[PDB]
C-alpha cells in the first residue's frame, strides 16, 4: 500500500523491502506536488511503484505479484536469517555427498572457450548450493551482479557473485551498492559469504565517474574488509584489476580462495596490457600494429592471464578443477565454522557514504 | 590444447602430478630408505583418510641469487593445509626433506604462516611435521625473516590452540 | 555530503551544531529514481547512531520528514531550541488545508479561492510557530536569536560529559 | 638472565631498548645437553609477548637464530635500527661459501684458498652488511652510529601511546 511521505525513511533503514506489482507505492514527494515545482508529472505507479523501486531506485528487494507471494518471500528471508545477532542462521543440518556427482561434473564444461562468450553464474551457484536451491535478492537492480541465500549441508550462506550474461558482469555502481549492502547484512547476521567471481573491471562511463563509483565501488571494498564471518571465494574466469581486490579477494581478508584453471588474475588485460608495455616494440619495426602486437598478446595471455602466478605467492589458496568447487565449499565451511576475528573499537567505522 | 577450458583442466592435472612429486623419484627412495615416509605420507597417516585440503600447493619462491630461479618447484618444500583427526578439525604442515634437504625458504615460510593463522582464527590444533636441515641460506636474511613471523605466531597461539611439535 | 560528516564527526568525538530551515525534499521523478528513499535515509541514521553532544537550533522552517532529518530531539538530539521565526509543522499552510478542508472548493463556488486563502492564514496564524513542539517539549525551548550563542556555549559545558549504551552489534546496516 | 628482565619490563610497562653484537650461539655439546633448545627459546618469547615500546640498535653483528633472538622487528619490535657496521646474514662469511660453492673450491682446486678467501672477501662486502635487511625492511633504517640517541628520543616519544590487543588466554605456556 502507499508509504507516503517521511514514512519511507523508516523501511529504508530495514534490511528488506517487499513488495507488491500494482497495490503498493513509496514516496517523499507526490507527483502533484512534483508538477508544481519542476514541471513534470507522472502517475504513482511510475513514480514509486513496486516495479521502478526494484529494478531503478535500488530500495527494494523483491517484486511480487502478489500479497500472499509476498507474504511467502518474507518467510523465506526469516528462514535464512537468525532471530538476532547473537544466534547463527538455523541450520537444518544434512551431510554432503563428499564424492563426486554427475551433477559436479557439468561444471568442467560450463566454461566457454571465448573469452567474450558468457555462460550463466546461476547455474555455478546452484550447482554448490543444496537442492540446486537460490533464493535471490533484488535480481531486477542491477543484474549485473547476483546476490541472495541458500543453503549448504543445511547451514544458511549468502551468495555474491558477477552475472557474464548481464553487461559482462561488469561492477558498476549499482552493482557495487546492491552488493555492499547485502554482504553487510549477511556480516551483521552471522551468515557466511561465497563469491563467485568472473569480473572484466569497471563499466567505462562518464555518468559514473560523474558520480563517483570512487566512492561508490569502494563501498563493497569496506563491506568484505569489515567482514568477520566466514569468506570463500572462487574464481571462475576473469580477476582484472582493482575489481580482483573488490570481489572478496584474500588481501581484503577472505579466508579460502580458490581458482579454476580457466581463472585469470592479472592487473589488466592483454590487449590494454601491451599497448602500455613494450610500446616501443609495436612502433617500431612497425610494418602494422598487428604483426608484433598480436604475437605480443598471447605471449602474453598465455603467460600471465592463468591463476598461477596468483597461486605462487598464496594470493589464491589453491587452483581446483572446477567439479571440485561444492566441495572445496563443504569442507571450508566446515573449518570455519569457528572463525572468530578481533580488531580495534570504535564507534562505529566511517563507510563512504 | 590450451586455448581451450579442457586443455586448461588437463594442464592442472600435470601441475598436480608436479607438485605431488616435487623431490626426484630418487631423494624419495633415499628418504624410504633411511625408513622413514615422504612430507605427504606423514600427513596421509596423520589426517582422517579423505580429510586432508592442500593450501598453497602450487606456490613457488622468488629467490633469484645462485641457480635457485632454474628450479622452482610447486610449493616450496613444505606440504600445508587443513584435515580432522578422528573427526576434529586440525591445521597441518609438514617439511619435505626430499626438496631443498627441506631447507626453509621464504615462501616455505609463508606457507606454515597461512596455517599457523589459519588454526588460530578457527581454534584447532596445529600439528607441525619437522624435517629440515636448516637455513636455506642461497636466500639469506629471508630465511632468517620467515624463522621470525613463525617464532611470534608460535608464542601468540601459546595457550590458545595446541601446538604439536612431531620431529622426524 | 552531511550523513558522512556527521559520522566522521561522531567516529572522532567531536560534537555536532546543527541550523535548520529546510523546506522540505526536492521534487523530482529524478529525486526518486535515483533512490531518494534509501539515500536521504542516511542523514536520519547518522543522528540517531550519533552520541556526540548534539545541539540542533530551528531559525525559520522545518516541514515533515525533513524536520526529523535534521537533529530532531526524536532521533536523540540533546538540546532542541527554535527561534520564534521557526515554523514546525508536518507541512505548510497551503499544503495542509488544501487536503484537510477539502469540502471546501467548488463549495462557496466564486467566493472558494478567498474561502481558503484566509484558512491558510488562519491556520499559519496559530499552527506555523516553534509552540506546538514547545509544549510537547519536542523543543526544550523558544528563545531569541540574539541568545543561541550563549546558548550553544551553556548546553556544550553541560553536554561535555555525556555517554550511553545499546545492544552490541559488529556495525549497523546503513542504507547504502 | 634477558628472558626475564623483559618479561619484568613488559610487565610493568618499560620500554625496552636492545643492543646487538652477535656473533650467534655459544659452540658446546654440554649447551646442547643442557637444554639451550627450550631455553634460548625463552627469550624469543620474552620480546614476542611484549607489548612495550621495543626499538632495538643492531650495532654490529646479527648472525643465524640470534639475530631474531635478539629483538628483531619479526618477533613485533616496532623501532629496528643498524649502524652501517652491522652485518645481519644467516652465518658468517666463510661458513657460507663452504656450503655455498664447494665445487668451485674444489674444482680447479688446485690452489683451495685464495678462491675461498676470495669467494670470502666477495660475500663479505656483498652481505655481511646491513643493507639486504634494510631492503626488506626488516631494518627500519641504516644510520650513521652518533644518531643513535636521537633515534632513540624521537622513537619513545612516539611509541609512548602504542596499544596492541590478542586472542584470550589464561597465560601463555613459555618453555621452562
Amino acid at each position: 500500500g502507499p508509504c507516503a511521505g517521511g514514512a519511507v525513511y523508516s523501511p529504508a533503514i530495514t534490511d528488506f523491502t517487499v513488495m507488491v506489482d500494482q497495490t503498493s507505492h513509496m514516496f517523499i514527494t507526490g507527483p502533484d506536488v512534483i508538477k508544481t515545482v519542476t514541471g513534470e508529472d507522472v502517475g504513482f505507479e511510475e513514480l514509486g511503484g513496486a516495479r521502478t523501486h526494484n529494478s531503478t531506485s535500488g530500495v527494494a528487494h523483491h517484486m511480487a505479484g502478489d500479497e500472499k507471494d509476498a507474504v511467502e518471500y518474507v518467510k523465506q528471508l526469516l528462514s535464512y536469517l537468525p532471530s538476532n545477532n547473537l544466534s547463527e542462521p538455523p541450520a537444518f543440518p544434512e551431510e554432503a555427498d563428499l564424492a563426486v556427482t554427475d551433477e559436479d561434473a557439468e561444471l568442467d564444461t560450463i566454461v566457454p572457450d571465448s573469452a567474450n562468450q558468457p555462460y550463466d553464474m546461476h547455474s555455478v551457484i546452484e550447482h554448490v548450493l543444496d537442492d540446486a536451491e537460490f533464493f535471490e535478492t533484488q535480481p531486477l537492480f542491477a543484474p549485473n551482479i547476483l546476490t541472495g541465500f541458500g543453503r549448504v549441508e543445511g547451514r544458511p550462506v549468502g551468495i555474491v557473485a558477477n552475472q557474464p550474461m548481464q553487461f559482462a558482469g561488469c561492477l558498476d555502481i549499482t552493482a557495487s551498492e546492491k552488493a555492499a549492502r547485502f554482504v553487510r547484512t549477511c556480516d551483521a547476521f552471522n551468515v557466511p559469504v561465497l563469491t563467485f567471481v568472473d569480473v572484466p573491471g569497471f563499466l567505462p562511463g562518464v555518468d559514473q565517474e560523474h558520480d563517483g563509483i570512487i566512492r561508490r565501488g569502494a563501498k563493497l571494498i569496506f563491506a568484505y574488509a569489515e567482514a568477520t564471518v566466514p569468506l570463500i571465494t572462487v574464481i571462475t574466469r576473469k580477476a582484472f584489476g582493482g575489481a580482483y581486490n573488490v570481489m572478496g579477494s584474500k588481501h581484503l581478508g577472505a579466508d579460502l580462495n580458490l581458482a579454476w584453471p580457466t581463472a585469470q588474475i592479472a592487473v589488466m588485460g592483454a590487449q590494454g596490457a601491451v599497448n602500455i608495455l613494450h610500446r616501443r616494440t609495436i612502433a617500431d619495426a612497425g610494418d602494422d600494429a598487428e604483426a608484433t602486437r598480436a604475437r605480443l598478446i598471447q605471449e602474453y595471455e598465455d603467460a600471465l592471464l592463468n591463476p598461477y602466478t596468483a597461486a605462487e605467492r598464496g594470493y589464491v589458496d589453491a587452483v581446483i578443477m572446477p567439479s571440485d568447487t561444492r566441495r572445496h565449499i563443504v569442507r571450508g565451511l566446515r573449518q570455519l565454522r569457528t572463525k572468530r576475528e578481533s580488531l580495534p573499537p570504535k564507534k562505529h567505522g566511517n563507510i563512504p557514504l | 590444447d590450451i586455448h581451450t577450458t579442457a586443455g586448461k583442466l588437463a594442464d592442472l592435472r600435470r601441475r598436480i602430478e608436479e607438485a605431488t612429486h616435487a623431490g626426484s623419484a630418487r631423494a624419495v627412495e633415499k628418504q624410504h630408505a633411511k625408513g622413514k615416509l615422504t612430507a605427504r605420507e606423514r600427513i596421509d597417516l596423520l589426517l582422517d583418510e579423505g580429510s586432508f585440503v592442500e593450501l598453497d600447493e602450487f606456490a613457488r619462491h622468488r629467490s633469484t641469487n645462485f641457480g635457485l630461479d632454474a628450479n622452482r618447484p610447486y610449493g616450496d618444500g613444505v606440504v600445508t593445509g587443513y584435515g580432522t583427526v578422528d573427526g576434529r578439525p586440525v591445521a597441518v604442515f609438514s617439511q619435505d626433506f626430499t626438496v631443498f634437504g627441506g631447507a626453509l625458504g621464504e615462501v616455505y615460510g609463508q606457507k606454515i604462516v597461512k596455517v599457523m593463522d589459519f588454526a588460530l582464527k578457527t581454534g584447532c590444533p596445529v600439528v607441525g611435521i619437522n624435517d629440515s636441515g636448516g637455513a636455506r641460506i642461497q636466500e639469506g636474511v629471508a630465511s632468517l625473516g620467515a624463522y621470525g613471523e613463525i617464532f611470534r605466531r608460535n608464542t601468540h597461539a601459546s595457550g590458545v590452540i595446541p601446538q604439536i611439535s612431531l620431529v622426524v
